Formats: structure tokens, sequence, C-alpha cells
RNA sequence: GUACGUGAAAUUGCUGAAAGCAUUGGAAAUCAGUCUUACCUGGGUGAGAUCAGUAGUCUCUCGAGACUAUGCA
RNA sequence: UUUCAAUGGCCCGUCCACGGACCAAGGAGUCUAGCAUCUAUGCGAGUGUUUGGGUGAUGAAAACCCAUCCGCGAGGUGGGAACGCCCUGGCGUGCACCAUC
RNA sequence: CUGCCGAAGAGCAGAAACUCAGAUCAGUUUUAAAUGAGAGUU
RNA sequence: UUGAGAAGCUCAGACGAGUAGGCAGGCGUGGAGGUUUGUGACGAAGCCUUGGGCGUGAGCCUGGGUCGAACAGCCUCUAGU
């Protein structure tokens, strides 16, 4: 909720917190350093992110190579209005359960953010997304 | 290092020698025309940050060492590894039985406890 | 299992009940930074405490 | 660690692999009384340890 | 075998080690699933090893299992091992990689062995290119981005190491390196392309085919 | 007959390498530092 | 652990109940244990003590006293034995009083309520 | 010792000593703790054990602990 | 600790006045319903078991479970975070957000 | 209890969010640029 | 080089009045859960003390005297604090 440290008292996102500390100091990445400041961040400043969204998100040019993994410091949530979802790649903090399912039966893989840590390191080939504030 | 004390005396209360229902420990003047809260000439010091002792020597009694109150046996066996950083205390409850149990095993340790001549007797 | 379900199977003496899914996957965070993954990339190391 | 026992010293080890056994899960072996076999000892069950 | 080999007592997952030479001399068709559920009990046989001194006999014991195994499903038994070692590699912790990283060492050799082997009784580059293969669906896939990359750098740093071991006097021409070549053309991870031939000894004087 | 850690053999590797160029940074520094006196 | 609601542990209610207890409750509530050859040859463990009963002290100042209890003083929940008594000031002996728990009966005063209440609380005269 | 568990302060008497809020020190009174016995090295004499170009038992997992003999290089 | 010496030292609170003989004990932002923001938590196009029913052999006013309802909810331009490819910069992709059609 | 910030006598003080030396400012001075400071915003 | 309570350790520089008002961290009391193989008739608690010690402080530890039955540290809970 703050600058300096989370203020969940949740250990594993202390611990996600912990592992981003590493790679933001240890790596010139700018990547790095925006999931780390994101992971302080608090619920309303996280606002979730949507199935379609991403899909819409990450479409019309997605005739390129499209191993981008799209990456958001927050919630991916369902969007039950649309009937086929493509494939995708998301490392999110969560998925809800109808959102996990989706991706994985129709598509690709859900991540979380230290399986993404261990596949880009650096945030290469990453679609780092945001939900709207607009509450 | 040297086990240096900014200061010595206590922070008395103000006016606690004038009266025998104000106490002496240390209360901040809320008084919002208090001469001594206004720090004239004379008047008694107050609670600074500034006193604060050297956080490498805080806590340390006059021979370097840090009091580590034990209430048991078991409590002297944990300062093994720190005898030259801590000294043993034992509590004022502890019983007779206990307190030269307690001295005769910290004497191996060697380990230097503050009150080890305390509801004994010697009898050599 | 039929107390509590798994996390992709429902719970069979709780309606509709999954187990909570985790914000990590691998909560070892010392694996994850003293991996070959992670210690191939980052640049190398300044001193542990520095000399004045 | 290292332990006393009955005036003999031991060395203790647990691996990760006994965690779940709280029996089994510490190994001893006793320490010379010679201390620069002692700490030859303890080099030798050690190895590549931290 | 497969409830056995993950067994809590030492003697139970061993008896099962020593039934199972004869369960993979079979000379039939073995399912690429029954070899998945096989690798399961075996990760955990070696999971739970407990002394180096074990842990490196028992990695000897699972490599020197290879060459039991059937010729027509020889290659399936090393695939699976691959595919059973990347979905599982980022769960382990990071006491027990360096006992895992000396499995891969010797099931690596293992392949190089078996290949030498059989390189006597078939033309080499059919045996290479048939192993090459194994590799490109599996740790050396492009299309997946699930596997590790920890492993991929292990196997670029031992690859010419257990390929010397093997035939210690001179290797003959041969596509050794081609699984890592066509990975860092193609892959599509950026770290393991920028880092792969920083690490990969790979020597021109034995790759012309 | 203890291997040595495989992560072990890794780390080497890299301090060797690390070494490497601090060493190589070492007498070009020092003569550049050395010409930069004169100057 | 008890279990019954009809019971209960409240401190405030076994001490107002055991000190207001009527002499009839009182009786007992002063009981004491039967010597090993009265409890291996009667059966019983423990009887309510009564007046010319024999009993041997087993606790307090005098331990290892015997004597026949002469009186039994319920509303102090107190025994009074023979010859253990106190000196006072001026030379008059005092009794001293015991719990009854705190001696032990070596013989009993057989009246036939005793055998009755012997044999109902699975006794062999 | 019923003006009765413990028994505070305000307060009162007697005896003793001194005198007629803070800073810093003097005088008087008092007080804290304060170490020697160890380290190394050499030899003599015996002791044993984790020693034996040694024999057995129990519990764990080849050897790891616990022992009981027998010897004292 | 007491006292002496040199130095400094005008009674405290309250708003001149008002309270103060001394000491002990008691003595004043509390609980509850509504609303709003912020943070944490769980789930998430949903969400909320505790009106009640089931059930609970160790205490059974708990914990556990849940039917039917019901509430509340329900296209281009520029800048731009981040990313890839290059020879500082250029090129491509461009979340959130703000001016633009 | 200690610490930190701190007025007034819409403005003055902070918090989140963004946008940032590749930015604008100033209780200042020269001329008809100098110098200090990272600047702002809802 | 062992100096990861990563909430740790370490380097540097600047700064320090403060009413209203804002922010943070701590000290204490009664009761609750857990914990200390906790303390206690060889003396708990309380009280007294020109005995000693620690903390800038709120306060805590302790020696001696008195006393005679219960008490406390640590992690959370709570309030007629």
């Amino acid at each position: 909720s703050q600058r300096s440290k989370p203020a969940s008292e949740n250990v594993y996102l202390k611990l996600l917190v912990k592992l981003y500390r590493f790679l933001a100091r240890r790596t010139d990445s700018r990547f790095n350093k925006a999931i780390l400041k994101r992971l302080f961040q608090s619920k309303t400043n996280r606002p979730p992110i949507s199935i379609s969204k991403i899909a819409a998100l990450t479409s019309r040019k997605s005739a390129s190579s499209q191993n981008k993994t799209t990456v958001v410091v927050g919630t991916v949530t369902d969007d039950e209005r649309m009937l086929t979802v493509p494939k995708l790649s998301i490392a999110a903090l969560r998925f809800t359960k109808s959102a996990r399912a989706r991706i994985l039966k129709a598509g690709g893989e859900v991540l979380t953010l230290d399986q993404l840590a261990l596949r880009a390191p650096t945030g290469s080939n990453t679609v780092l997304v945001r939900g709207k504030k607009h509450a | 290092v040297n086990i240096i004390k900014k200061r010595t005396k206590p922070f008395k209360r103000h006016q606690s020698d004038r009266f025998k229902r104000v106490g002496e420990s240390w209360r901040k003047p809320r008084g919002i025309d208090s001469c001594v809260r206004r720090r004239f000439r004379g008047t008694i010091s107050m609670p600074k940050i500034g006193y604060g002792n050297n956080k490498k020597t805080r806590y340390c009694m006059p021979n370097g060492l840090k009091a580590f109150l034990v209430r048991n046996v078991s409590d002297v066996e944990l300062l093994l590894m720190h005898n030259k950083t801590y000294a043993a205390e034992i509590a004022g409850n502890v019983s007779a039985r206990k307190r030269v149990e307690i001295v005769e095993k910290a004497r191996a340790l060697g380990v230097k406890v503050t009150n080890a001549g305390a509801k004994v007797r010697s009898q050599e | 299992d039929s107390v509590f379900g798994s996390t992709t199977e429902v719970a069979q003496l709780k309606k509709n009940y999954f187990l909570p899914e985790n914000i990590i996957s691998n909560a070892d965070v010392t694996r994850l930074i003293n991996s070959d993954e992670i210690q191939s990339i980052v640049k190398a190391a300044g001193p542990s405490r520095v000399k004045r | 660690t290292v332990r006393e026992d009955n005036g003999k010293l031991y060395l203790y080890m647990k691996t990760i692999e006994r965690a779940h056994f709280p029996s089994k899960l510490w190994q001893r072996i006793k320490l010379s009384k010679n201390y620069a076999k002692a700490l030859e000892q303890i080099d030798q069950q050690l190895l590549y340890w931290p | 075998f497969i409830k056995k080999l993950a067994a809590n007592d030492r003697k139970t997952r061993d008896k099962a080690l020593e039934s199972l030479q004869r369960f993979l001399s079979q000379k039939k068709k073995f399912e690429r699933l029954d070899f998945l559920k096989l690798w399961k009990g075996l990760f955990y046989c070696m999971w739970m090893a407990d002394k180096p001194l074990y842990q490196q006999k028992l990695s000897d014991n699972l490599a020197a299992l290879v060459p039991i195994v059937w010729i027509d499903n020889r290659i399936l038994f090393q695939s699976t091992f691959w595919e059973t070692m990347g979905r599982e590699w980022t769960g382990i912790d990071i006491l027990r990689t360096d006992k895992f990283y000396l499995l891969m060492r010797r099931f690596c050799a293992a392949a190089f062995r078996d290949i030498q082997t059989r390189s006597k009784t078939a033309l080499l580059d059919k045996v290479v290119a048939e192993y090459n293969q194994m590799w490109m669906d599996g740790p050396f896939n492009t299309e997946n981005l699930a596997f590790p990359n920890g492993i991929l750098f292990h196997l670029a740093d031992i690859w010419t190491e257990e390929l010397r071991k093997v035939y210690p006097e001179d290797v003959p021409k041969a596509d050794w390196y081609l699984p890592f070549d066509s990975t860092i053309k193609s892959s599509h991870n950026v770290v393991l392309r920028k880092t792969l031939p920083k690490r990969l000894d790979r020597v021109s004087e034995y790759t012309k085919d | 007959s203890i291997f040595a850690p495989e992560s072990l053999l890794k780390k080497t590797k890299a301090q060797k390498q690390s070494r490497e160029q601090i060493v190589a940074a070492a007498a070009e520094k020092k003569s550049a530092r050395q010409k930069k006196r004169e100057l | 652990m008890k279990f019954s609601r009809d019971v209960t542990s409240s401190r405030r209610k076994q001490r107002k109940a055991h000190f207001g207890a009527p002499s009839s409750v009182r009786r007992v509530l002063m009981s004491a244990p039967l010597s090993k050859e009265l409890r291996e040859q009667y059966k019983i463990r423990s009887l309510p003590v009564r007046r010319d009963d024999q009993i041997t002290v087993i606790r307090g100042s005098n331990k290892g006293r015997e004597g026949k209890i002469t009186s039994v003083y319920r509303k102090k929940f107190l025994l009074l034995i023979e010859r253990v008594t106190r000196e006072k000031a001026n030379g008059a002996s005092a009794p001293v009083g015991i719990d009854a728990s705190k001696v032990v009966i070596t013989k009993l005063h057989l009246d036939k309520d005793r055998k009755d209440l012997i044999v109902r609380k699975g006794g062999k005269v």
C-alpha cells in the first residue's frame, strides 16, 4: 500500500516481494523494477483484468511470434460473455477458478509471477498489461 | 568498546519534589505556560533523544556484559556461546535450591552471574 | 480427500468447494533466486558489507 | 550441531530427505577427544556443506 | 512397482529397483503414458535418496538401467525422463537440485553411450539423427515454453564433457550439437538464445555431420 | 568418493569468469591511471 | 471430566454445599479408610466414622497414634480420639481434633446396621 | 494477642546525626563489583577408550551410536 | 545519601481572576445502530452459511454442513508503463491515463 | 512515553495516484542572459 | 570473513525550536487463548530500602529487610486499562 513494502500480511506475497527485490537490483531490467513497484500497491491500485481484455489487447497484430507472455500484477477474472477463448499464456497474481479453467482447457497455460521469473527473469517477450482504475 | 554513558542522573519529573502526591516518574509537562518546558536557565532537563546511548554499548553493565535474566539451569546453558557477551542474572523468585544449581552450572560454563551470592551461605 | 477436495477437483463433503490456490508456485524463494535461470543473467554482484 | 552427552561430544546432522521422520531425523557421530582429529572429523563429515 | 519405488523405506524402494530390471527388459511395446507413470515413481525414488554416496550410486543405477530397456522403446524411456524432469524441476527445492543435476549428467552420458553402442550395429548418422529427433520434441523443443532453462544450461555445460568421456580417444563426425543450434536459431525465449552460446562448449573440430 | 556438488561447479565457472575480467581490468587500469598521473 | 448437567463444577456452589451441609450429609463427608486387613476382608474401601471405632492417626503431628473415637464433632468436621489431646497452660488436657480422612479404621464397631451396610455395599462379614 | 493476614502514604512521638530545585566538586557516612590459575612445552609414574596386525550383545542404517568382556604397546 | 560551597533558580493547572491544607483510593471519547473513505482478507460477474433446517457421545450456546429465498452488483491521432530488433538514437508493439475525431 | 512533520494567526500542511534534468521554475539580478533549485499537477 | 531474525547486515551524506493539528513506534494495567519440559513454603504476590544495574523515556531487572500462597516472561485476544 506504500512505496517501501506491501501492507499485506500474506507471507507468499512477501516471498514474491523478496524475489523481485533481487531482480530489481541485480538486473538492469525496467520490467523487474515495475513488478516490484506494483507488488507494493493496494487492492484498488491493482484493479482486476479479464480474459476478454487480455485476448482483445493481444489481438489484431497477433500474427507476430506471440510467445509474449501476458503479465498482470493483479487478478485475471473471467468474462463469460465471450464464448471461444484463444490460446493465451498469462502470469498473474491470481486466477479465478473459471478463468484458470478456460485458459487451460481451451488454450495455453497460466503462470505465477515466480514461474515467469524463471522463464523471463528480465521480462523479455512480455506484455505487462494493467486493469482499468475506473472503479 | 568502553561503555560510555551520556548521562547518569534520572530525569526527575517537574515538581516531583514539591509534592508527595506527585511521583518521580517522568511525565512530559503538558502545560502551555510551563517555564521548565520552555527550557529556561536552571530549569531541570527533559528526556531528549540525544541522550540516547551508543548502539554498540547499549544495555551493557559497567563490566561490558549484558544482563540475561535466567529462571533455571536450562537458561544458563543457552549462554554457552555468549559468555564474553552476556551475564546471567537469577530472577528474584527463583528459590535457593535452584539458585545453587544455576550458579554451579554457570561456573563451569564461564558465565558471570550478577547475583550469585544471594539467598545462600558459605560452609567451606 | 473427500473432506477438502483438490485445487482442481471438488470436495465431496463440501458443496462446490476447491482447495485454495497459492500466490507462488514453489515457496522456496532462495531456490528461485539462486537458480541457474536467474544467476546466469544477473549483473556481477558488488561486495557484501563494504569497506569504508 | 555439536552437543555434549555424558562428557563426550557428538556431531548431529540432519538432511532434508529425513524431514518427515522425527525419530530418524538426526544422525549422530562421536567426535574424538583429540581436538585436531575432531576438527578433521567435522570437515570430513560436513564436506561440500556451506 | 510405482507405489513401491516411492516408499518411505529405502529397503522397500531398492527391492523395487531390482525387480524393475525384469519389467523394463520386456520385449513388448510400452505406451508413452506407461513410462510417464513409471518415471514419477522413479523420480521419488531419487527424491527420497538420503546420502550423497547413496544418491550418486542411485544415479549410476538409474542411468545403468537404460541399456536394459528394449531397443524399440529405449528412446521412449529417455524422452519420458526428460519430460518428467522438465515439469518437476521447478518444484524441486534448493537442497535437492544437486542430486538431480547429477542424475541428468548420468542420463546425458547414457544417451551418448547408447549412440556409441548402436553405432556398431548400424551407421552412426542414423543413430544420432534418431536421438537428435528425440531432443527436438523434448527438452530442446521450441514450441513449448514450459521447459525450464536451468536444465538446458546444464545440458549445454555437460554436452561436450560427456561426449568426450564416452569416446576417450576420438569422436566421429555427427550432428552432436544439432539440438542446440536449432534452438538458438529459433527459440522464442531470448534469455535462452542469448546465453546458450556463452555456456555451450561447442567445438568445430567434430560437427560436420 | 563424494563428487563436488553440481551447483558448486557452476558457481566456480561464474567466479572464474568474473575473476578473468577483474584481472583483465587490472593491468590496463594500473597503466591508464599511471599515465593519468603523469598527465 | 463430569458430563452431567445435574452436577455443578462451580467452586462457589461446591464450597457453599460443603460448609452448609446438614448433619446428615456431614455424616458421609466424615469417612475414613479401613485398614488393609479390613479392606481386604470386608471388601469395602471406606466407611463413615463412628463413635467407639478403633483408629490409627496416619497424618499430622499425631501420626502413629491410636485410640477410640470418643466423639465426632460434626460441626467442625473433626474427630476426637482417646488420649490424643493437648495440654493447656493451666494443665488441662484439651483434646485436639483430626480430619476423618487423616486416620485409618483398624477395628470397626460392628452394629447390626453396619453389617447390613456391609452386605449392601459389596461386603462379606 | 481479638484495637488480631499483609499493614502503604499523609501524620505524630522518641532517639541519632547534621544544618540554621539544578550544576559541579569537597568533607562525612555508605556501596558496587576486582583478579591466579590458567596456556604451552618436556620428562617420569601409573590410569583408560573414542586405541587394539583384538572377541561378543542390543538398537538404527556396509558403518552409525550404546554396551559387556580382555589387553595398556 | 546528607551537608557545604560557587552559580543559576519568581508557584502549579485553568481562563488579573479561578482551583490548590495534606495523603490514599475511586474519577471522565464509552458501547451500539447508519453512512463515507482508506487498508487488509476471501471469492470474483458474481457475492453473502449463522431467519431457519441438518448435525454435534465429552460438554452440545461451540465447531461442522446446507434446502428455499433474499440483499447488493451486473474504431483512428499524439503522449505514454513495459517489451523486441538494430547501428545515443532509429524501427516495431504500445497497458493505465489525458487531450483528441 | 519518545520520535517525526507542522500551521493559520480559497490560502497556508500532508497522503495516495502520474510525469518527470530529454522540466520547468524562482519574494534574485542584468538585457529589451547570469545564478540557485528537479519541476509539477487533477 | 563466517556479518540472511533480507523484518538482517552494511556504506555514505544532510539535518534536529515548536502551540493547534497530523503521522509512527513503544511502556504499563485487569481478564482470554496458546506457550516457557516457566517461577513458588529451600518462600509466590505485595510492601519497605542512603544496596546495585539497564533504558532518552514510559519503565524494567535485581540485593537486603518484611511477608506468607500464589505468580510471571513471550506470541495473539480483549477491555470498566
